[PDB]
């Protein structure tokens, strides 16, 4: 759904 | 010889979490090559984590257990903000490196990384920086992208030491954070492009060489596009004259062009910018060509995507091509599930060459064709054959596992699923199609790739992303059994 | 032919597209892979070769006081990257560099300066405003989609779905790719079907009319018409259930997107264009004024927002009744076939003209001859088609005075609860009776102003100016008669305040001419536009950005600067503050222009440096909205004497309200309740550049660049589908000209006419097109009573000088 920058 | 050869994993390290005090914290967001060295000069790599600068020095080995990697420079920025942006510059009066970092606190720090000083701070950004860019045609004319929206060219030559920012990209171009900004060879186009979902195209002045009290503001780019992608675009770059780029959640790196862009033609002025007249058209464009059969003619054409699988959510990603004189055009990209992925783009025209020719023989001979590896003459072959039987070459690297063989016994042609997997890999005849990597290597752990470097000679390619990681890929190497 | 063997021919055809893609694909990789660029400013050495590895080995202990951070490294071999074994670890030492300079304090998007308030466009958000990560499954996953699901419910709510817009991208690609082979296709195929005949077919097709009928009006119907079967093949092979239907590319098509009292009427015919598009205060036929309606559609401030042509060309007609020969052999010896546009000129000319100057003269140096143009004016036989009020009680436009409760009897200096209606154009006494929205409309009546087609002896509402006049300063906020002007919180008119003398103090090009505001009129400071020498800097309040400081003394009561922006309305203003919104954790620069109306003012992007003048409750200025020419425009005003270096601050009143620092209806923003660098403790700034300035350097003031903005006007102009070449290019220089100008005022517009007519001369008289375009320009200014007859006589004598020189 909503976009990430980090690492999970 | 060797010029099909594809890079192979030789090295890699965990640099130590630098950021767990101040998801897991710790990355390499950025890794680039040194290029003003002497042609055959020792490759040198910055390797940007979050509070450090990493620079290291690659050497051939011919021991499979030595170490070709060595740390010559190591810097911290002991600052309170994460960097994840650098470039490299040169210092116009020594000619000494100067690396260039950027971050969160929105200055560009300038290194004298030799000598372990800091040369200069590039102050006026009102937000974060979140990538750089050094000219290719000017060492000392670099641009940032900011979340203040904007992008700054600079200039380091001594002329303008005063008052370093020559252009702004501003007017309402972007309304959101930029995430990539990018240079043509020719050093007068610029590309950038973020969370808008915008991939704009800016023409650049010629900057004089004297003080500029007042950086020359840009409103409006010549070109201008929300309609390649359908997400936030986190990395963009010209490739000659066409455009590469990637969005968040499309798992594809685009490859396209603008309709009537030529860098040939000269380069337009600032008031022949098209302006947003119709808030309904998320296209426009100086360029476009006054021949076609549409009545608003097609500003861009979308030419081929690059399968990047599993990149799933994650984004500030960006993919690296190699693209020197006398060698194969190479991109690469590490997706967000531990894989690198490298093509090689000299293989698109081989296999094109070789399926124009087994079509055209298959028509001319009934199907009555063999197929002969490169590396025997066409000439000799055709006279084994005899005149009945139609002879094409093929490219060596191109392995089995127009029409498919009739029976799998038959001399002639090849199986359907050995014409799928090559179709998957080498066909470029579906601009909405995905291309299979040409080699696709697998890393230990779980790995988010964040940037790809290329040494000058392409023997090296390195990769950087999570947990400081690097991963060092070689081809060509000195290594003996 | 069938269908069956069209859609079996058009699969083989289509077999093209893949094959011509992979040919154009390559051959552009072929020719970038050729021109890969040779490596450019290596140096003469390798300036890494004197640098040895640093490299502790790990069994070693820590150096003393340096600090030191690890590196583990592992080697790889084989096809699979095997690790050779479980690798090194070596410790290095660190470089420790200090950042030595701060960053400016922050901001978005690139502040650009307006010399005037600019209209706006509502907008809608194209893209996901990402502001964290959010784990998902979480609070702040939810708290993030629900504030994209609010932004999202403001775009339904403004009147203008994502697997549609992804579809229709799709399809509207694959269109492109394929409406350059259904020529070609239809030329291979040679069945008795063509792009006329397929359009025709469509047309005839459901499924809207009058769309269809102005198709079929271009088109027609026309033997055996299987364009039906071409088009049932094409579906089948190109539209299953990348897809497109003939009719997608049809409409795409550049022979068919683009078709989606006998006098006058002849005449308001070819008036049209700057009778619609011409703006009643500036005279541009793209500009700053007018309304924007909800879909994006603007009604301009023009001819048609008072009834057109006649009702104003008729007044003129009545006036005119109730009251030198050319250089171009004029009619003096009086009385080549004359084309339907040249008989057109000479008749709009004729009546605007109306019973004056002769248009003869005229339009003999737009097109011939003088006596030419009589003869024909004579063959074509051309001929032209007070109920006493009594006074208010609260105001006399005769003595220019107020008095009574006039307070409680008028809204028209109330600015915050006036809502905008058209000048009134009605025929009868300006009365609720009669219907006058100016009489009527608002919950007292207001003024009839310059617009309204009444005149000052027949209407009571009349504004007529002020009566001030003295050798030294008048119109002031106190004054012996007060200034009806200041009363009415009005800036005073350079037409209608006669000897105060507004004519020339509200003249830009008088701005500095210090003597002349010595004495006269004191309030036209906006029109004026010389604003108080002032500095960006930090602000003293404790982590509050930017602030602005004097940069000379300012005496109490003196204008400082006005707040200019983008002209946006209220829920604009809710998208644009959302939309640059953080849910998870402040900077506005929106400023209400009129309250009840619903305009605001926006200055996030376009402005001038008064954004930066922060709040406190006790200022040295003070905001105040005043009517200037029927522009709404924000003045500041000194309420202290401000010395050089000291901060300029204002109270923002009751509508914003965490504004602690010292020393969808809800949208919160500011209401109304040799020059050198000042010496102070703040950092200064150059607001371009945001280089820092040094005390006692001379004060950096860029003139304002308005060339994007001009761009942006002619380029509205050349997307008209409604506007003919020769139009566009006409109206295109006169607002190129005419926009640079900012005027607000008819008593400038002689002048700047005069100056465009000697300019462009050469340009005017090249092309006939030119010529007659711009005297259905000077009529639409005659019939407006606007341009004088003096100025058409002598651009006569400028444009007959023009040619001839050409010879
Ligand atoms: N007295 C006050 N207390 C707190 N914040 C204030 C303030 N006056 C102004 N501000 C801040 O300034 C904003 C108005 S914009 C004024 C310019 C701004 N300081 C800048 O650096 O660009 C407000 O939204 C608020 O964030
Ligand atoms: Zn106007
Ligand atoms: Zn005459
Ligand atoms: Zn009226
Ligand atoms: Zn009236
Ligand atoms: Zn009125
Ligand atoms: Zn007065
Ligand atoms: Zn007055
Ligand atoms: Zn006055």
């Amino acid at each position: 759904k909503a976009a990430r920058k980090s690492a999970p | 010889s060797a010029e099909w050869e594809l890079p192979r994993l030789r090295t890699s390290f965990i640099f130590q979490d630098d950021y767990k005090y101040l998801q897991d914290l710790a990355e390499f967001f950025d890794v680039k090559f040194y290029p003003y060295s002497p042609p055959g000069a020792p490759p040198v790599f910055a390797a940007t984590s979050k509070k450090h600068a990493v620079i290291c020095r690659l050497t051939q080995t011919t021991d499979k257990d030595a170490n070709p990697c060595e740390i010559i420079q190591l810097i911290r920025d002991d600052g309170n903000e994460a960097n994840c942006a650098s470039c490299w510059s040169k210092d116009p009066i020594t000619d000494q490196p100067l690396l260039c970092i950027a971050g969160n606190e929105g200055n560009v720090k300038v290194y004298n990384v030799t000598e372990g000083k800091l040369y200069r701070t590039l102050v006026g950004h009102g937000g974060g920086i979140n990538d750089l860019a050094t000219s290719p045609a000017n060492p000392y004319i670099i641009a940032s992208a900011s979340d203040d929206t904007t992008i700054r060219i600079w200039s380091l030559a001594p002329e303008h030491e005063k008052q370093p920012c020559v252009c702004i990209l501003g007017g309402e171009g972007h309304s959101y954070d930029l995430l990539s900004v990018a240079f043509h060879d020719n050093g007068r186009y610029v590309l950038s492009a973020g969370h808008d979902q915008v991939i704009n195209l800016w023409a650049l002045p010629e900057f004089p060489n004297e003080h500029m009290e007042i950086p020359i503001v840009i409103y409006y780019p010549h070109f201008s596009s929300s309609e390649i992608h359908n997400n936030l675009v986190d990395c963009v770059a010209f490739y000659g004259d066409l455009i590469l780029s990637r969005a968040c959640h499309e798992d594809t790196i685009v490859l396209w062009r603008i309709e009537g862009f030529s860098s040939d033609d000269p380069i337009p002025g600032p008031l022949d910018a098209p302006t947003p007249t119709d808030m309904t058209k998320q296209t426009r464009s100086y360029f476009t060509p006054t021949v076609s059969p549409q009545s608003r003619p097609a500003m861009f054409t979308r030419l081929a995507q690059f399968h990047t699988p599993d990149c799933g959510v994650q984004f500030f990603m960006r993919f690296r091509m190699y693209h020197v004189p006398g060698k194969h055009p190479i991109l690469a990209f590490a997706n967000a599930k531990s894989k690198t992925f490298f093509w090689d783009l000299a293989r698109f025209g081989e296999y094109a060459r070789f399926m124009a020719d087994l079509k055209e023989a298959q028509q001319s001979y009934n199907g009555r064709v063999v197929v002969v590896d490169q590396g025997i003459s066409l000439a000799q072959a055709q006279q084994v054959h005899g005149p009945g039987v139609g002879v094409v070459m093929k490219p060596a690297w191109l392995v089995p596992k127009v029409s498919a063989s009739p029976d799998p016994d038959s001399p002639f042609g090849f199986s359907r699923e050995t014409l799928q997997a090559w179709a998957d890999m080498y066909d470029l005849s579906n601009p909405v199609g995905l291309i299979k990597a040409h080699r696709s290597l697998a890393i230990d752990g779980a790995f988010v790739g964040r940037q790809v470097g290329w040494s000058p000679e392409g023997e090296w390619c390195v990769v950087v992303g999570n947990g400081n990681r690097a991963l060092i890929y070689q081809r060509w190497g000195k290594e003996r059994g | 032919w069938t269908v069956d063997k069209i859609a079996s021919a058009l699969s083989v055809l289509a077999e093209e597209v893949p094959q011509n893609h992979s040919r154009l694909v390559n051959f552009l990789l072929e020719e970038t892979e050729k021109r890969a660029p040779q490596p450019r400013h290596l140096s003469k050495t390798d300036p890494f070769a004197h640098m040895k590895s640093k490299a502790i080995d790990a069994n070693r202990p820590r150096p003393e006081g340096v600090p030191t951070m690890d590196v583990k490294f592992k080697q790889h071999s084989g096809e699979y990257g095997k690790s050779r074994n479980s690798g090194r670890r070596f410790q290095y030492p660190v470089v420790c560099i200090k950042p030595d300079r701060e960053p400016v304090p922050p901001y978005r998007f690139h502040h650009a300066e307006i010399r005037k308030n600019i209209l706006a466009l509502n907008s809608q958000l194209n893209f996901v405003p990402h502001l964290r990560d959010v784990d998902p499954n979480s609070a702040e996953e939810q708290k993030y989609s629900a504030w994209l699901m609010d932004l999202e419910n403001l775009d339904s709510k403004s009147g203008f779905p994502r697997s549609q817009k992804i579809a229709k991208r799709a399809q509207a690609e694959y269109a492109a790719t394929l409406a350059p082979y259904l020529e070609p296709w239809l030329r291979k195929l040679n069945i008795e079907c063509t792009k006329s005949n397929l359009i025709r077919f469509m047309a005839s097709q459901p499924e809207t009319p009058q769309q269809k009928s102005n198709l079929l009006d271009t088109y027609s119907d026309d033997a055996v018409r299987n364009a039906s079967m071409f088009t049932e093949a094409w579906d089948r092979v190109f539209n299953d259930q990348r897809r497109v239907a003939l009719r997608d590319i049809l409409m795409l098509d550049k022979n068919v997107e683009p078709i989606f009292e006998a006098l006058m009427q002849k005449v308001i015919d070819a008036l049209g264009s700057y009778t619609t598009l011409g703006c009643l205060i500036c005279f541009s036929h793209d500009c700053e004024h007018g309304e924007i309606e909800r879909d994006n559609q603007k009604r301009c401030f023009s001819l048609e927002e008072i009834g057109g042509l006649m009702p104003s060309l008729r007044r003129k007609w009545a006036a005119q009744i109730e009251q030198p020969p050319c250089r171009n052999e004029c009619y003096i010896h009086g009385t080549p076939p004359w084309s339907e546009n040249e008989v057109g000129t000479l008749e709009w000319m004729f009546a605007t003209i109306g019973y004056s100057l002769r248009p003869e003269c005229f339009v003999g140096a737009i097109l011939r001859p003088c006596w030419d143009v009589h003869r024909k004016l004579q063959e074509l036989d051309l001929r032209l088609p007070i109920p006493k009020q009594k006074s208010l009680p609260w105001y006399d436009r005769r003595k220019k005075q107020l008095m009574s409760d006039w307070a409680d009897a008028t809204i028209t200096h109330e600015h915050a609860v006036r809502e905008l209606f058209a000048p009134c154009h009605h025929d009868g006494p300006c009365t609720a009776a009669n219907g006058c929205p100016c009489a009527s409309a608002g919950t007292h009546p207001v003024l009839c102003e310059r617009f309204c087609l009444c005149t000052a002896e027949e209407c009571p509402l009349k504004f007529t100016g002020c009566a001030c006049h003295s050798s030294g300063k008048t119109c002031l906020q106190r004054q012996g008669r007060p200034c009806i002007c200041v009363q009415l919180n009005r800036e005073c008119d350079p037409t209608l305040c006669k000897g105060c003398g507004a004519r020339e103090r509200a003249d830009p090009e008088n701005a500095y001419d210090e003597v002349l505001h010595s004495t006269g009129c004191q309030n036209v400071a906006l029109q004026r536009g010389a604003a108080k020498a002032v500095v960006l800097g930090k602000s003293q309040l404790e982590a509050c950005g930017y602030g602005l400081f004097a940069a000379e003394d300012i005496e109490e009561g003196e204008f400082v600067i006005e707040y200019t922006g983008e002209l946006i309305s209220h829920d604009e203003g809710v998208r644009r503050e959302h939309r640059r919104g953080d849910v998870f954790d402040k900077v506005s620069y929106l400023f209400t222009l009129l309250e009840q109306e619903g305009i605001w003012v926006d200055a996030a992007i376009y402005g001038n440096l008064s954004r930066y003048i922060n709040h406190a409750t006790d200022g040295n200025i003070m905001p105040k909205i005043m009517y200037v020419n029927h522009e709404w425009r924000i003045k500041f005003t000194a309420i202290k004497d401000i010395k050089a270096g000291e901060e300029l601050f204002f109270n923002y009143g009751d509508n914003f309200p965490n504004l602690t620092k010292k020393l969808e209806v809800m949208l919160p923003g500011r209401g109304v309740p040799p020059l050198l660098v000042p010496k102070t403790t703040q950092p200064l700034f150059d607001p371009l550049s945001k280089v820092q300035l040094l005390p006692g350097q001379p004060l950096p003031q860029h003139p304002i660049d308005d060339s994007w903005l001009l761009l942006k006007h002619r380029d509205n102009l050349q997307d008209f589908i409604d506007l003919r070449p020769e139009e566009k290019e006409f109206l295109q220089e006169w607002d190129a000209f005419i926009l640079r100008r900012h005027i607000s005022s008819e008593q400038y517009l002689p002048r700047y006419f005069l100056r465009f007519v000697r300019e462009k001369a050469d340009w005017l008289v090249s092309k006939r097109s030119r010529g007659e375009e711009f005297s259905k320009l000077v009529a639409t200014l005659l019939a407006r009573r606007v341009l004088p007859e003096r100025v058409v006589i002598e651009a006569t004598q400028v444009l007959n000088d023009a040619r001839g020189r050409l010879r």
